[PDB]
């Protein structure tokens, strides 16, 4: 019982360490605009207004 | 004189400074960058 118990807390402490780098790629999926959208404005227009 | 950094290409038999000055002056301002003009047709 104690065997399983350890063995199981160990995947679970392992898990957040896991899905830290699942949640930046969310917020960075959910951040970042198109190449194909991004460039032509970054470059076609000097300025702005 | 003083050291800058500054790029230079040799063409032809004559050395010539080369300039494409968009980040140093004409960024982050409200004046359009000359180089970019319109023709006619």
């Amino acid at each position: 019982a104690i065997q399983q118990m350890a063995r199981n807390l160990r995947t679970v402490l392992d898990s957040f360490e896991r899905g830290t780098a699942d949640q930046l790629l969310g917020v960075l999926l959910e951040k970042a605009p198109p190449l194909s959208l991004l460039s032509p404005i970054n470059k076609f227009q000097p300025e702005g207004h | 004189n003083a050291r800058v950094p500054a790029d230079l290409v040799i063409v032809g038999d004559k050395l010539v400074f080369l300039e494409a000055l968009e980040r140093r002056v004409y960024q982050a301002t409200r004046v359009a960058y000359p180089l970019i003009g319109n023709i006619d047709i």
